[PDB]
């Protein structure tokens, strides 16, 4: 599976731009799509969403009335149209796929990014910001929510992500307990309503990076701040 | 209420239901048929696990199935018509053909299905009658008392001794049809010669009468 | 002597409410719907409303009624009379097309065509019901003749459609079930023309026939209400109950 | 000589009947007389599953008691969520003449077959978000009637060849072949420990097979017409059968016996399905007279009726946690009862 | 040559069998031991019913 983004560069304030994402390797029409951006030194943030069949569209408050999302299923491409660009829109933009049914696992594949430089909500926090760790040890990370994420159907809607240096983030855990495909058995997440934790056992290299928590009860989708793990 | 993900799964279900409806509309304008006949009958040359065949006449699609029996015949409980093919040239195997027609006509799952009956190879029957070596009366004794009824439609260039032979065989099949049917389904006979090109038109005409009976039975005219 | 006529409507109109209640329920949820069962449903609804006004006539005859309002009752009671008298012209036309072109009617026909025509018949029903009993308080004295053109066109459609269907079962081949055909076709056309039209022609021609304008209320109007009630009460038996008892 | 071999059959067939009457001292009805009757079972429909456009032939429950699969004559397989009535997948088929379904215990595969003489396996959990065919198994010379997954790599099939088979899915070959029936085989069921299975055929006979060895151990004969359905008791020491002669019968493995009979004087139609409850006290049967009956397995008296269909019932099944029952019919609807 | 039919008869007749009374008792004890664990026999309250 592949996702390749185009567009992006140097734009003057007040201008307009258009971004493109081209898919190849999977059934593009059966999936939903998201746009997510990252400020040059800050964390992650959700922008917009398009549904399978184009019947539902959502926007964030900071962009609503300025941006527009559209898709072209026959040509396997995704778009994002700009208007009235200010200096708070200088970031790197990602293209994300997601599918929803019983037992599914949304937010599997993230593409690379394109850089663009322009010249109530559920808040949840990761208190720790850095942790010094050594190989072969055991580490824990914590995320805490504002309101309860446990629904009346028995689901806790919390996700975990890892971003290695110079790469794009990937999924580790979905719905607070499930281990994604391709992830080793040493990862395990637990917790209750409003209190969550992640556990790494027999820590090895290639596990150093930033870890993120996200919620999926309501729109907008909100992220944490991150937790470095250094040698 | 419903969660955000439980609401996206519901939107996925409607798109599945939508596609299931176009396929049901396309399938409503294709007529399905079943082909039966033991052997020596020329089933495969009537219209010019399962083998299938397709053809069109007057902008109507047909789909015909031959399987090559008291267990899988339940699957064909809703076809439009059954095509039955008989060889009427050799007299040693008609009684086996008549027993087969009786079990199909008197089946529990086929009490609403009409039968289009093809009596094949009428060019060989004429030769055997004219030559005179073999006699029909040997196998069916009651042939001596039979005589052609007063409604002799028979074609222009036939010997009267050939019309008698062919109108006797057809009565042996319609007598079973009218024996115990209660009037809920009928039988349509025809004579064919394995070189004739007008058989797809004859299936088209019979299927138009079958549908007419269903129509004026659904809307209580009978 | 008007008491007997009031009783005559009470007995007859009682069966119709009972008969038309089953059809409104049995066809509504219990059984499936064909291209003709829809028209039978909408015809049973128009027979519940028309006969509902019929009974409340006895209870409202006890005390009084303001004649500035009694006319408002009739002009609305003629709304369901037209729509039940126009679904019989749609049932007979649809049977004619089923026999003439059988393969088309089952394979190549829009599914929702039944519902689309039903609403269009509701819309034109009240349009022609607003011009009958001198409801011209909003070219009066000359537009009162246009609702008659509606009933004559409907009488033509039902007789032509039923006559044609009978031609092509006569010129057919071995129709043993022909006993049940003549009875149904004849019984459908006499009840429509002898028990369903007289009310809706008196409505549009009463101020031209002003010989007495007081005498005819006791006999002409009450017979027309009684007959028009006999058509709405015999319908579910003719169109639905014979089929259920058939098998 | 041929005659000498035939005589030994009479000597050995009569000797078995002698060994059956010796072990028959009391009856199940006599022992169970001093037990309270079950009561009056009243169940009601909770969900109706609609979307098929033709007759429904088979269904099977997932092992988590929430998901299930159904096959119909419109060339579609459908996977359902029972709690919400949502549709998860819709699989299109090459041949529309299907007769059976099977769901894998892990939940990664489903299987179907029919009058094309081939058993197909479908992959449900892959990348690129599509269900696709993973294997086609060929080798039967007649139609397939039943199939039940044994493991993620083994499957057992029965055919109108008068034969059953065992396959290795990765290779696509037959590992064992089971022979001995004289009529078409219509149903099979697996034991809880997954080391034995039973089958029923049109010759009015039932047989118990060994998976590892490939031999036939016991043969049971008491019916008078074709056998359509079969099912083990939860213990693993008994099973039940249903025939065209309008009866159900209970057989015991360790006694080679028929223990009890379930019949009534105003039932003249055949059986299409049988299924047990979780404790094995209720026996559920589907009929051609458009409804289902609930029997007391220990006393052979009826206890209830599930009557909501306007065509014949063709399939049936109970959940692995004993919480619900499902039915399918030729009227193209599925119903969950509780 | 029907030596295959007789060879199957011998391999099935000569087995170990027990009494019918002991078979009925074993099934009667299984249903009695598991009576309180199937909803279809003893109905469950509406708070524990997924349907
Ligand atoms: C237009 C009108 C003028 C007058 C002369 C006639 C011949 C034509 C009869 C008419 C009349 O009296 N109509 C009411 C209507 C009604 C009352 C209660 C419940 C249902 C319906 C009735 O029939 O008693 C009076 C109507």
């Amino acid at each position: 599976v592949q996702l390749v983004e185009s567009g992006g560069g140097l734009v003057q304030p007040g201008g307009s731009r258009k971004l493109s994402c081209s898919a190849s390797g999977f059934a593009f029409s059966s999936f939903g799509m998201h746009w997510v951006r990252q400020a040059p030194e800050k964390g992650l943030e959700w922008v917009a969403y398009i549904s399978s069949g184009s019947g539902t569209i959502y926007y964030a408050d900071t962009v609503k009335g300025r941006f527009t999302i559209s898709r072209d299923d026959p040509k396997n491409t995704l778009f994002l149209q700009m208007t009235s660009l200010r200096s708070e829109d200088t970031a790197m933009y990602y293209c994300v796929r997601s599918i929803y049914y019983y037992g599914s696992s949304p937010f599997d594949f993230w593409g690379q990014g394109t850089t663009l430089t322009v010249s109530s909500d559920i808040v949840m926090t990761q208190a720790t910001s850095s942790v010094p760790v050594t190989p072969g040890e055991s580490v824990s990370i914590s995320c805490r929510s504002s309101k309860s994420l446990l629904h009346s159907n028995g689901n806790t809607y919390l996700y975990w992500f890892l971003q290695r240096p110079g790469q794009s983030p990937q999924l580790l855990i979905y719905r607070m307990s499930n281990l994604a495909s391709g992830v080793p058995d040493r990862f395990s997440g637990s917790g209750s309503g409003t209190a969550f934790t992640l556990t790494i056992s027999r820590l090895e290299a290639e596990d150093v990076g930033v870890y993120y928590c996200m919620q999926h009860l309501e729109y907008p989708l909100t992220f944490g701040a991150g937790t470095k793990l250094e040698l | 209420t419903v969660s955000a993900e439980d609401k996206a799964a519901a939107e996925r279900s409607k798109m599945i239901d939508k596609n299931l409806r176009e396929d049901g509309e396309k399938a409503r304008r294709t007529l399905r048929l079943l082909l039966l006949g033991a052997d020596n009958s020329g089933k495969s040359t009537i219209v010019k696990g399962i083998f299938e065949t397709k053809f069109q006449v007057d902008k109507v699609n047909f789909h015909m199935f031959d399987v090559g029996r008291r267990k899988w015949i339940q699957c064909f409980n809703d076809v439009t018509a059954i095509i039955f093919v008989v060889d009427s040239s050799d007299y040693n195997r008609l009684q086996e053909a008549l027993n087969d027609f009786k079990s199909i006509w008197n089946n529990r799952w086929l009490r609403t299905i009409s039968v289009i009956l093809f009596l094949n190879k009428q060019d060989l029957l004429a030769e055997k009658v004219l030559a005179g070596k073999s006699k029909i009366e040997d196998y069916f004794p009651e042939f001596a008392r039979y005589t052609t009824p007063e409604d002799a439609t028979p074609e222009p260039g036939e010997d009267p001794r050939v019309t008698r032979a062919k109108y006797f065989i057809r009565k042996e099949f319609v007598d079973i049809s009218t024996a115990s049917g209660d009037g809920r389904h009928i039988c349509y006979p025809h004579f064919t010669c394995a070189v004739d090109t007008e058989n797809a038109r004859r299936i088209f005409n019979d299927c138009k009468d079958i549908i007419l009976q269903m129509n004026l039975r659904e809307y209580n005219l009978v | 002597q008007t008491l007997s006529f009031t009783v005559l409507t009470c007995i007859i109109s009682l069966v119709g409410l009972t008969g038309n209640a089953v059809v409104l329920w049995l066809l509504g949820y219990r059984m499936r719907r064909n291209a003709v069962s829809i028209y039978i449903l909408n015809l049973a609804a128009a027979d519940f409303l028309f006969l509902s006004f019929q009974i409340i006539r006895l209870p409202l005859r006890l005390i009084n009624i303001s004649h500035l309002i009694r006319k408002i009752l009739v002009s609305v009671m003629t709304f369901p009379y037209f729509t039940g008298l126009s679904m019989l012209s749609a049932i007979s036309t649809e049977r004619c097309l089923s026999v003439l072109w059988p393969i088309w009617y089952r394979c190549r026909r829009p599914t929702h065509l039944s519902a689309v025509v039903c609403v269009l018949l509701w819309g034109l029903s009240l349009l022609f019901s607003m011009l009958e009993w001198r409801f011209c308080d909003f070219w009066c004295e000359t537009s009162d003749f246009i609702p008659v053109a509606w009933l004559i066109f409907l009488c033509v459609v039902l007789c032509v459609s039923s006559l044609v269907l009978l031609v092509r079962i006569l010129c057919g081949s071995r129709k043993m079930p022909l006993t049940r055909l003549y009875v149904t076709i004849l019984l459908t056309v006499l009840v429509f023309l002898l028990c369903g039209l007289p009310f809706g022609i008196l409505g549009a021609l009463i101020y031209r026939m002003h010989l007495n304008l007081e005498v005819l209320y006791c006999h002409v109007y009450l017979v027309c209400m009684s007959l028009s009630s006999l058509n709405s009460s015999a319908n579910p038996i003719i169109y639905f109950f014979v089929g259920s008892f058939r098998q | 000589e041929l005659d000498q071999l035939r005589q030994e059959a009479e000597q050995l067939k009569n000797q078995i009947r002698d060994a059956r009457k010796a072990c028959a001292d009391a009856t199940l009805s006599q022992i169970t007389n001093n037990i309270d009757p079950v009561g009056r079972i009243q169940m009601r429909t909770r969900r109706t599953l609609r979307g098929h456009l033709a007759k429904i032939y088979a269904m099977h429950w997932g092992t988590d008691s929430r998901l299930l699969v159904s096959a119909s004559q419109d060339g579609k397989l459908i996977i359902w969520d029972s709690y919400t009535t949502n549709k998860v997948h819709a699989i299109p088929l090459r041949s529309s003449w299907v007769m059976t379904c099977a769901y894998a215990p892990s939940g990664n595969y489903v299987a179907c077959g029919g009058l094309d003489n081939i058993c197909s396996i479908y992959n449900l959990k892959t990348r690129e978000g599509n269900v696709r065919v993973s294997r086609e198994l060929a080798g039967h010379t007649g139609y397939l009637s039943c199939c039940r997954f044994l493991d993620d790599n083994q499957i057992v099939t029965s055919s109108g060849d008068t034969t059953c088979a065992l396959w290795d899915i990765e290779t696509g070959q037959q590992t064992t072949t089971f022979t001995g029936h004289t009529g078409d085989v219509m149903s099979l069921s697996l034991a809880p420990d997954t080391r034995l299975f039973v089958s029923g055929a049109c010759d009015a006979s039932a047989k118990l097979w060994d998976v590892r060895e490939g031999m036939c151990r016991q043969t049971f004969t008491g019916h008078e017409s074709d056998i359509n359905a079969i099912c083990f008791f939860p213990n693993g020491n008994a099973f039940a059968t249903g025939s065209d002669d309008a009866t159900c019968r209970l057989f015991d493995l360790r006694a080679d016996q028929e223990l009890m009979t379930y019949s009534h004087d105003n039932i003249i139609c055949g059986i299409t399905s049988v299924s047990f409850s979780k404790s094995g006290r209720l026996l559920l049967a589907g009929y051609d007279d458009f409804n289902c009956n609930v029997w007391d397995a220990l006393k052979a008296d009826r206890a209830g009726v599930l009557a909501g269909h306007d065509n014949r019932v063709s399939c049936l099944g109970v959940t692995d946690d004993g919480m619900a029952v499902a039915t399918g019919s030729w009227d193209s609807f599925l119903k969950i009862w509780n | 040559q029907a030596r295959k039919l007789v060879e199957q008869l011998k391999m099935e007749a000569n087995i170990d069998r027990i009494k019918v009374s002991k078979a009925a008792a074993d099934l009667m004890a299984y249903c009695e031991a598991h009576a309180k664990e199937d909803p279809l026999l003893t109905p469950v309250p509406a708070s524990e019913n997924p349907f």
